[PDB]
């Protein structure tokens, strides 16, 4: 069909993806299912730590105005906002101050920048204006320069959603939630998309964001040709993996993960949010992913790529030697999450009057 | 703005004012911003808005005697501006909290991580009925309410035509500071933040009394009757507000001539000059009021002594003082004091000593004589007493004409 191209660290990444390599060569199989899917903490989403290794939990979080849920922050523009400046510069400034906002909370990984994902099929989208023009050229440069900002600032950025994504209405995310299940209720939009209007329309802005360093990117909600986006082999292994020859790693949407075994083949790398939200929102990896592995059903070295292509970002914006800060506020909300918050101003001169 | 400076009048403070640079601000009331229709909504006399209508900062009564505003200076867009200096947060419920779907939520959970909580309360009234008693205008029970349950600093500011009931908070620990600024006018806001944030210490005190309750005030102040040809008797006399409350033996909950500062005052030096004195020739136009000791030269209004005191800032912040004088004048059925004289220093530097000076006309010292119509200084032992409020008063001396 489509396979899974390896991690190889690409351009920029090379003596990063060495260390991923080197460390991942030492984890057991419990170990990459640990990193490889969301934990329970206060940010959006958080990766198992590695605690043998001394690799800590990465906290995942929203969004793309700037961390979300914070107190002692500033509240950015939206996308649109910029977008309709049409300057390079402020559309830079803004990723680079969501950035230091961002790095200055505590966040590994921001699930942001929005670079095509939705783009703008419908004017009436009702999350349309996270991201900037209803144009892939426009949205091409400002995903790049988006991308850039934050992660000059040193907070590896989760380029979303991967693709397709163009209306809200029946995403239909994946939530076993009291006894029913989203699974028997009805499957996402399924966006049918030939194969000139995905390369020449929706991936343009995606490959101004690989190109520009994203070092993530998160699979959609939506199905594409009635498949799953975060188990697409087409979109993730081929399309992004190897045409895009994207060299970071695959987040799930908070329930855009439906299934154990095709995520795992055909492009995931991230299982998100795991134990996260009383894992309500599935829990496909973890416990399973060790079994499926200890079973033979899954390659260990299928998961080790995973759990490389998350350590690249880490390595590369120099986490290990200059970790973030503690995360300190309660994100996430009781009584999901009954856990108290800190306090941090992370607010600085100059923030107000650039926005 | 300097006015509503000089106004606002601190009545509690166990140690939450002045505010250093709080960095969490929570504000709650309709009366910390805008009349939600316009600050002119009401018309012509402020008086034709909807009675449950969020008005706003009380800036103005009702009636004849208010006026038309080019714009007001709410409490929080003045406390704004101070946070954002600090580089702080601010939030305010500004709705009905009763009334208003979620209010109740959202206080709930805006106030427990606040720093300081204001709470801005009102209580309109005007021309053309009296108020039905103490009641806090619109949700000011409820605010006071929530807020004391979600907060332990708490910083009640009322807006008010008079005297209100806050009996149910006013000895709540939580309830950390309490300051009433009457109606400010247009500069409502940046008038009183200068005052919390200690830039200007307040200086303003009671020009009335506070009393615990209604039911402690000349009796039958309002007269209620469908009776053709309606009756009110004032058999209290001479004695209305603090004159009523000092005859019969009643604390009130904040006296006349009360407000704190941000630094004490000790007074000391009390004297009486007997040779200061002067002749009434300032005055624009004169009375044809009758008098005993008049001889065709002299006057009702000459004065006839002076008296001086010395008040020392023993605190450990600059502030201004509201001397007061108060004499007893002998006689039968006699209020217990008249306050006789009032000089505000400006400003008294820590340690800082500074005279208070009184200058007593003949008509200050003297009752109607209802027998023989006309003024007359009584004989007697006349008490003058010199301190901070009407029942703050260190200083007392004698004399006798
Ligand atoms: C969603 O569904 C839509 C609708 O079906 C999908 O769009 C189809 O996408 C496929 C590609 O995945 C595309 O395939 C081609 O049709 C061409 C003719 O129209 C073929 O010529 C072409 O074949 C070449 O490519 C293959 C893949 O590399 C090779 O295996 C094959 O040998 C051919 O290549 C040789 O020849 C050419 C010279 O002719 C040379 O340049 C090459 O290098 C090589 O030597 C494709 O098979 C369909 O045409 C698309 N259909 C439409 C209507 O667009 C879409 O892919 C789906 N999306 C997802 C996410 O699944
Ligand atoms: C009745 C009265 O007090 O009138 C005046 C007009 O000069 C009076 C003095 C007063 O200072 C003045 C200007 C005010 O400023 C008051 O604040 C004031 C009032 C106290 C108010 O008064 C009332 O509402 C009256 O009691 C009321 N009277 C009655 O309905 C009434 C009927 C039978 C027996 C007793 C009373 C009234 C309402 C509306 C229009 C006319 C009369 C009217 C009035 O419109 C205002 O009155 C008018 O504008 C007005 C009055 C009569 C005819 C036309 C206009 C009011 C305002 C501005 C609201
Ligand atoms: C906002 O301002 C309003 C004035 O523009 C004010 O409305 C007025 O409130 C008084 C009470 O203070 C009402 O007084 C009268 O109430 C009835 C009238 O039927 C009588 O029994 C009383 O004797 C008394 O005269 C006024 O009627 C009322 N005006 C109107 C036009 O409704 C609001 O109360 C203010 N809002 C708040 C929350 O304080
Ligand atoms: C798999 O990941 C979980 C989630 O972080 C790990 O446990 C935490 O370990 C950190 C140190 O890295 C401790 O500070 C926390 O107390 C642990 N949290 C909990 C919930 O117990 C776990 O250690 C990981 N396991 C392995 C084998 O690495
Ligand atoms: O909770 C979301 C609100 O949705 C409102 O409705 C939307 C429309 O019916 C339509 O566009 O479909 C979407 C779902 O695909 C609806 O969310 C309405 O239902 C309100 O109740 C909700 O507040
Ligand atoms: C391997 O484990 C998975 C999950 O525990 C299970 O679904 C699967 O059937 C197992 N396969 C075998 C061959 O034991
Ligand atoms: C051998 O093939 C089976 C599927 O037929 C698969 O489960 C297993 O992992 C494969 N082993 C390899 C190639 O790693
Ligand atoms: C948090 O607290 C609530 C109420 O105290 C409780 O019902 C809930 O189960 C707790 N949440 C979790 C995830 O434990
Ligand atoms: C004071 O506020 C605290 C919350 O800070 C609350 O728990 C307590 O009940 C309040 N006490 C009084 C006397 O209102
Ligand atoms: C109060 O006025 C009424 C009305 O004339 C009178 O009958 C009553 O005796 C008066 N009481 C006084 C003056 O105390
Ligand atoms: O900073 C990492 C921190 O998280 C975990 C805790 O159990 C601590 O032992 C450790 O120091
Ligand atoms: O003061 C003299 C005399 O004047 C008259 C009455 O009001 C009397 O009560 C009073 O005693
Ligand atoms: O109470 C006495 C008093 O009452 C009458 C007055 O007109 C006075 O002339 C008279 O002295
Ligand atoms: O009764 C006569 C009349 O004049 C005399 C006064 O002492 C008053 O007490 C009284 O009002
Ligand atoms: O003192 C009695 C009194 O009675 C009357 C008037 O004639 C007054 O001038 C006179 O003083
Ligand atoms: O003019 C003073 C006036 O006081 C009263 C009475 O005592 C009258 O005798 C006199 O007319
Ligand atoms: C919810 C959204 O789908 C997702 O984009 C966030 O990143 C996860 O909180």
């Amino acid at each position: 069909q489509w396979p899974a191209p390896l991690a190889n660290g690409g351009k920029s990444w090379a003596s990063a993806f060495k260390k991923a390599k080197a460390t991942v060569t030492e984890m057991t199989v419990e170990e990459l299912a640990n990193i490889t899917s969301g934990v329970i903490g206060l940010c959006s989403g958080v990766t198992g730590a590695v605690t043998r290794l001394g690799i800590p939990e990465f906290c995942l979080q929203d969004g793309p105005i700037g961390p979300r849920g914070v107190h002692g922050s500033s509240q950015f523009p939206a996308g649109l906002t910029v977008a309709a400046t049409w300057d390079r510069t402020l559309m830079y400034a803004r990723a680079r101050g969501m950035g230091q906002e961002f790095h200055d909370q505590g966040v590994h990984l921001a699930l942001a920048p929005v670079t095509g994902g939705p783009l703008g099929r419908t004017p009436l989208n009702g999350r349309g204006w996270e991201g900037t023009f209803a144009d892939p050229y426009a949205c091409g440069e400002a995903s790049y320069l988006s991308v850039k900002g934050l992660t000059d600032a040193g907070v590896a950025t989760v380029s979303k959603h991967w693709i397709a994504y163009e209306q809200e209405t029946s995403r239909n995310l994946y939530i076993d939630i009291d006894g029913v299940s989203q699974a028997d209720i009805q499957l996402p939009i399924s966006s049918n998309v030939d194969d000139l209007t995905m390369h020449e329309l929706y991936m343009w802005s995606f490959a101004e964001a690989v190109r520009a360093g994203t070092n993530h990117i998160m699979c959609s909600y939506n199905r594409i040709n009635n498949t799953h986006s975060c188990s697409n082999a087409k979109g993730l292994n081929q399309l992004l993996k190897t045409e895009l020859n994207f060299q970071g790693g695959v987040v799930s949407d908070w329930g855009g993960q439906w299934d154990s075994v095709p995520a795992a083949e055909n492009g995931l790398d991230v299982a998100m949010p795991g134990k996260g939200f009383l894992g309500a929102l599935g829990d496909f990896w973890g416990a399973t992913l060790v079994e499926l592995i200890n079973n033979g059903t899954v390659s260990e070295d299928l998961v080790r790529d995973k759990a490389v292509r998350i350590l690249t970002g880490y390595y590369y914006l120099g986490q290990d030697t200059n970790p973030p800060p503690p995360f300190v506020y309660n994100t996430i909300g009781a009584p999901t999450l009954n856990a108290t918050s800190g306090y941090r101003n992370v607010r600085k001169p100059g923030t107000a009057e650039l926005i | 703005k300097e006015i509503g400076s000089a106004s606002v009048t601190l009545l509690k403070n166990t140690g939450s004012l002045p505010l250093k640079h709080p960095q969490r601000i929570a504000v709650l009331g309709n009366d910390a911003t805008y009349n939600v229709l316009g600050p002119n909504a009401c018309g012509l006399a402020n008086s034709a808005c909807d009675i449950d209508n969020l008005n706003g900062t009380l800036t103005t009564g009702g009636g004849s005697g208010s006026a038309l505003s080019p714009y007001t200076i709410t409490p929080l867009e003045a406390l704004q501006k101070r946070a954002i200096e600090d580089n702080a947060e601010i939030a305010a419920v500004v709705a009905n909290s009763n009334t208003t779907t979620g209010a109740e939520d959202a206080i709930a959970a805006l106030l427990p991580d606040a720093d300081v909580t204001f709470v801005f309360l009102n209580r309109y009234s005007e021309e053309g009925a009296d108020a039905p008693d103490f009641s806090l205008g619109g949700d000011g029970d409820n605010l006071m309410d929530l807020a004391v349950t979600y907060s332990s600093n708490v910083v009640v500011v009322i807006h008010t035509t008079g005297v209100v009931d806050i009996e149910k908070w006013a000895d709540n620990p939580n309830v950390t500071a309490i300051l009433v600024a009457y109606l400010p006018g247009q500069e409502a806001g940046n008038s009183l933040v200068p005052v919390l944030y200690g830039d200007v210490a307040p200086s303003g005190k009671l020009p009335w009394t506070w009393g615990k309750s209604i039911d402690d005030y000349v009796p039958n102040g309002v007269v209620y009757t469908d009776a053709y040809s309606p009756q009110s008797n004032f058999t209290e006399g001479v004695f209305i507000d603090y004159r009523w409350f000092d005859k019969m033996g009643i604390t009130p909950r904040y006296e006349f001539g009360f407000g704190l500062s941000y630094t004490t005052f000790t007074y000391s030096n009390l004297i009486v000059d007997h040779g200061r004195w002067a002749k009434d020739y300032s005055s624009v136009m004169e009375t044809a009021e009758p008098f005993a000791e008049w001889d065709g030269t002299n006057s009702l209004y000459d004065v006839i002594f002076t008296v001086f005191a010395t008040i020392t800032n023993t605190g450990n912040l600059t502030g201004s003082e509201v001397a007061q004088l108060y004499i007893s004048i002998p006689g039968d059925n006699q209020p217990v004091r008249q306050l006789r004289g009032f000089d505000k220093i400006k400003d008294l530097p820590v340690g800082d000593s500074a005279v208070v000076t009184f200058p007593i006309r003949r008509k200050d010292v003297s009752s109607w004589s209802v027998v023989d119509q006309l003024w007359y200084v009584p004989n007697g032992d006349f008490l003058i007493s010199v301190g901070g409020s009407s029942r703050d008063l260190p200083l007392n001396t004698t004399w006798t004409p």
